[PDB]
């Protein structure tokens, strides 16, 4: 019953910015915090960051610090992710994810490929 | 209209049997 | 609830068992085998607690 | 930071026999604060085992995971034709959780 549909794939030039959305339904968006994971084609998964959906407190990754920004719209039950100054190797399938009935991994999104 | 309820509504307060005793 | 924090802040599941005694006939008790009853002698009995 | 290494990149085994996978850590990780992942081709990753011993909902008993501290092992008893996919190991004991690189099973 829980379904998460993300925004379409993006093709962009190096140095520019990209924003990816993911709509949520079938659960209380505020109750479960959102998580973002990156996976380059052929490489593994790397966690990107956390932002709670209740108060909005922040915990970013050191590697990606100063370039990533997540915001959430509680009224539309939709999560966003802003990423500026992209480079070539950051071309990857980007997932949004909330843990449900599990510590982690639940509800990985259909993925969004940003091609830089 | 109103009436006066006389000596009514008494029930067993504790479901423990007692006999030949006055219990408050 | 953070799984990356100090241990005294991680969630714990607590179940509180509150017992109401004498309130009604006894119905929830452990596995104890019963015996036959012996009359006209002082015996150390246990009837529903 | 805690780095992960899986010794077999690909294992070439006929369906029916015994397969073993390794994934160790560099700094000690609590056993409870662990999970294991199976990512099908073209599908989102799926949690096979969490807590390093406990299966999730809908996981066949042929799978099982074990290990504690730094060294961890995934067990597959019977290889079915649909099982041939890629498997990820992940620990979240302290701060940033680190994922695995993957292991492919070949017929």
């Amino acid at each position: 019953q829980v379904q998460l549909v993300q925004s379409g794939a993006e093709v962009k030039k190096p140095g520019a910015s990209v924003k990816v959305s993911c709509k949520a339904s079938g659960y209380t968006f505020t109750s479960y915090a959102i998580s973002w994971v990156r996976q380059a084609p052929g490489q593994g998964l790397e966690w990107m960051g956390w932002v709670s959906a209740y108060n909005g407190n922040t915990n970013y990754a050191q590697k990606l610090q100063g370039r990533v920004t997540m915001t959430t719209d509680t009224s539309t039950n939709t999560a966003y992710m802003e990423l500026r100054s992209l480079r070539s190797d950051d071309t990857a399938i980007y997932y949004c994810a909330i843990p449900y009935s599990s510590v982690t991994f639940d509800c990985w999104g259909q993925g969004t490929l940003v091609t830089v | 209209a109103y009436t006066n309820s006389f000596t009514r509504g008494v029930y067993y307060p504790d479901k423990v049997f007692r006999s030949s005793v006055l219990h408050s | 609830f953070q799984p990356t924090n100090g241990v005294g802040y991680q969630p714990y599941r607590v179940v509180v068992l509150s017992f109401e005694l004498l309130h009604a006939p006894a119905t929830v008790c452990g596995p104890k085998k019963s015996t036959n009853l012996v009359k006209n002698k002082c015996v150390n009995f246990n009837f529903n607690g | 930071e805690i780095v992960l290494t899986q010794s077999p990149g690909t294992l070439s085994l006929s369906p029916g026999e015994r397969a073993t996978l390794s994934c160790r850590a560099s700094q000690s990780v609590s056993g409870t604060f662990l999970a294991w992942y199976q990512q099908k081709p073209g599908q989102a990753p799926r949690l096979l085992i969490s807590g390093a011993s406990s299966r999730a909902t809908g996981i066949p008993d042929r799978f099982s995971g074990s290990g504690s501290g730094t060294d961890f092992t995934l067990t597959i008893s019977r290889l079915e034709p649909e099982d041939f996919a890629v498997y990820y190991c992940q620990q979240y004991g302290s701060s940033r959780p680190t994922f695995g690189q993957g292991t492919k099973l070949e017929i």
